[PDB]
């Protein structure tokens, strides 16, 4: 089987420079090497076939080129629309694969998120379970780690995270983490705490709140 | 003009079965290799199944070979993928895909739009929203335990976009969907501006009106 | 322990007009264990079941032709290859098997040492091999030695490209018959 591996896996870069896109397949590729291109909610879109073809109305910016276990994508000059997924793919080997994708996103100035966090309604109390909300608002970039501290103590399995796509305005992200306990438990704590450590913060930062 | 439309898709419940259905159109069908590619929530492309012109040739991923039969019908321009035995493991976007190698195009050329197939033993349950109170602040809507995708949601109607971050639905260990959407506003507001979100899930009939304001 | 290992992993497999034949005798066979390498995407068997083979003369047949001919290699079947180049009895008792070996016999540039007999006068006998290589005469010209109008070499390369659809893609089949006789197992 011809695993491929896509190199960087995330690229940021600002409109009108260059992308340079890398597929490794894990043994000689006979057949055809392929790479698509998928925005949100739509099907991939083909950009380059036989490593090298370009196919019908995909515009020139795109080439691709590369042999045997190792396949490049160049973009001379990046659209705004050009930020997106970018997959390679093999033909002639069963299974057809796909590589796991090389995400393009906007490049910016560094923007630190603002913390939030939102103690469970009493609605929701009500219902026998409790949600803690940790946002992390309007960051750049998309990198960012979040832990829950539960009186002091980190905690770990009962936390589930949700970012947005790249804002198309200030292209900054949004993160949520949710922390999921049932009311006994969350009535046997006090300090509800979220730390935040992000490039744009020079120390951690902590949101907290006693119940 | 080249089209390829899909249907079929839908809920189903682990161990059932499915058949979805491509339609060509455009083209010359019978003397068009398909396949059928999917992909999960949230992940990346994965290549199920491949039928021949004229069908006398298939060929399966291992996670599906036994499982599921590729089919078509060149005289009505159909391409059909019945599976069987589904599991959670199943549960994608299928596409419909020509690979166009007798135009000397080597690659998976044109595509559908695209099929929801969910796997999940969950029953159709309407969201619960939870106010997340504010105390430049935040406040935001939790849109709880609701089955199945999807759940719209929007602030004073429409009127009300700027900051609003609608976040990607998780799936729970319950297997319910869980979603947060909030949004920063001005502190001085708090008091005066009214602040409602608009909860819309239709599978369930849902629509629910929810006024967040400071505990 | 029976030799087919060096039928199914053979480096190199026959033209299907000059299709291998490998005869099997003494030996113990699994059957099950050929089911369960589970790299064939065929594995037909007519007239018994794989489950339950666990005789005299074990025939295993093999070749190589392109995957929508697979279906061909049955019994009752018509076409190019079962009329021209191989051809199983209607009563056959055994299994078909076949599996895709594009990463095998195809290369870049077109493979074309694979061969197939594209005229004939008449229909291939069940189990027949035919190796003539005179040429057809498809009119009522003498062709004598050579080729023209109505005169054609009878055998055709497949022309195996890597890039070629799963229909026109090498496939490797070996085909296994059960003769029992008044003879000894
Ligand atoms: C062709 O070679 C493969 C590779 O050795 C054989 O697969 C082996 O099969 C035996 C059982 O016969 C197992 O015990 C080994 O573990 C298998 N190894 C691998 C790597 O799969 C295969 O059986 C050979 N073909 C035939 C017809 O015997």
């Amino acid at each position: 089987e011809i695993v491929l591996t896509q190199s960087p896996a995330t690229l940021s870069l600002s409109p009108g420079e260059g992308a340079s896109l890398s597929c490794r397949a894990s043994q000689t590729v006979i057949g055809s090497l392929a790479w698509y291109q998928q925005k949100p909610g739509q099907a991939p879109r083909l950009l380059i076939y036989g490593a090298s073809s370009r196919a019908t109305g995909i515009p020139d910016r795109f080439s691709g080129s590369g042999s045997g276990t190792d396949f490049t994508l160049t973009i001379s000059s990046l659209e705004p629309e050009d930020f997106a997924v970018y997959y390679c793919q093999q033909y002639g080997n069963w299974p057809l694969t796909f590589g796991p994708g090389t995400r393009l996103d906007i490049r910016r100035t560094v923007a630190a998120p603002s913390v939030f966090i939102f103690p469970p309604s009493d609605e929701q109390l009500k219902s026998g379970t409790a949600s803690v909300v940790c946002l992390l608002n309007n960051f750049y970039p998309r990198e960012a780690k979040v832990q829950w501290k539960v009186d002091n103590a980190l905690q770990s399995g009962n936390s589930q995270e949700s970012v947005t796509e790249q804002d198309s305005k200030d292209s900054t992200y949004s993160l949520s983490s949710t922390l999921t306990l049932s009311k006994a438990d969350y009535e046997k704590h006090k300090v509800y705490a979220c730390e935040v450590t992000h490039q744009g913060l020079s120390s951690p930062v902590t949101k907290s709140f006693n119940r | 003009d080249v089209q390829l439309v899909e249907s079929g898709g839908g809920l189903v419940k682990p161990g059932g079965s499915l058949r979805l259905s491509c339609v060509a159109s455009g083209f010359t069908f019978s003397n068009s290799e398909m396949h059928w590619v999917r992909q999960a929530p949230g992940k990346g492309l994965e290549w199920v199944s491949v039928i021949s012109e004229s069908g006398e040739t298939t060929h399966y991923a291992d996670s599906v070979k036994g499982r599921f039969t590729i089919s078509r019908d060149n005289a009505n321009n159909l391409l059909l993928l019945q599976m069987n035995s589904l599991r959670a493991d199943d549960t994608a976007v299928y596409y419909c895909t020509r690979y166009n190698w007798n135009n000397r195009v080597y690659a998976l050329d044109s595509w559908g739009q695209g099929v929801v197939v969910t796997v999940s033993s969950a029953s159709t349950k309407g969201p619960s929203v939870f106010p997340l109170a504010p105390s430049t602040a935040a406040l935001g809507c939790l849109v709880k335990d609701y089955f199945p995708e999807p759940v719209t949601v929007s602030w004073n109607s429409g009127a009300l976009t700027s900051g609003v971050h609608t976040f990607p639905a998780v799936l729970q260990s319950s297997g319910l969907y869980s979603l947060s959407s909030v949004v920063t506003v001005p502190s001085s507001s708090l008091g005066t501006q009214t602040y409602i979100c608009n909860v819309n899930h239709k599978p369930s009939n849902t629509k629910v009106d929810k006024k967040v304001e400071p505990k | 322990l029976c030799p087919f290992g060096e039928v199914f992993n053979a480096t190199r497999f026959a033209s299907v007009y000059a299709w291998n034949r490998k005869r099997i005798s003494n030996c113990v066979a699994d059957y099950s264990v050929l089911y369960n390498s589970a790299s064939f995407s065929t594995f037909k068997c007519y007239g018994v079941s794989p489950t339950k083979l666990n005789f005299t003369n074990v025939y295993a047949d093999s070749f190589v032709i392109r995957g929508d001919e697979v279906r061909q290699i049955a019994p009752g079947q018509t076409g190019k290859i079962a009329d021209y180049n191989y051809k199983l009895p209607d009563d056959f008792t055994g299994c078909v098997i076949a599996w895709n070996s594009n990463n095998l016999d195809s290369k870049v540039g077109g493979n074309y040492n694979y061969l197939y007999r594209l005229f004939r006068k008449s229909n291939l006998k069940p189990f027949e091999r035919d190796i003539s290589t005179e040429i057809y005469q498809a009119g009522s010209t003498p062709c004598n030695g050579v080729e023209g109008f109505n005169c054609y070499f009878p055998l055709q390369s497949y022309g195996f490209q890597p890039t070629n659809g799963v229909g026109y893609q090498p496939y490797r089949v070996v085909v296994l018959s059960f003769e029992l006789l008044h003879a000894p197992a």
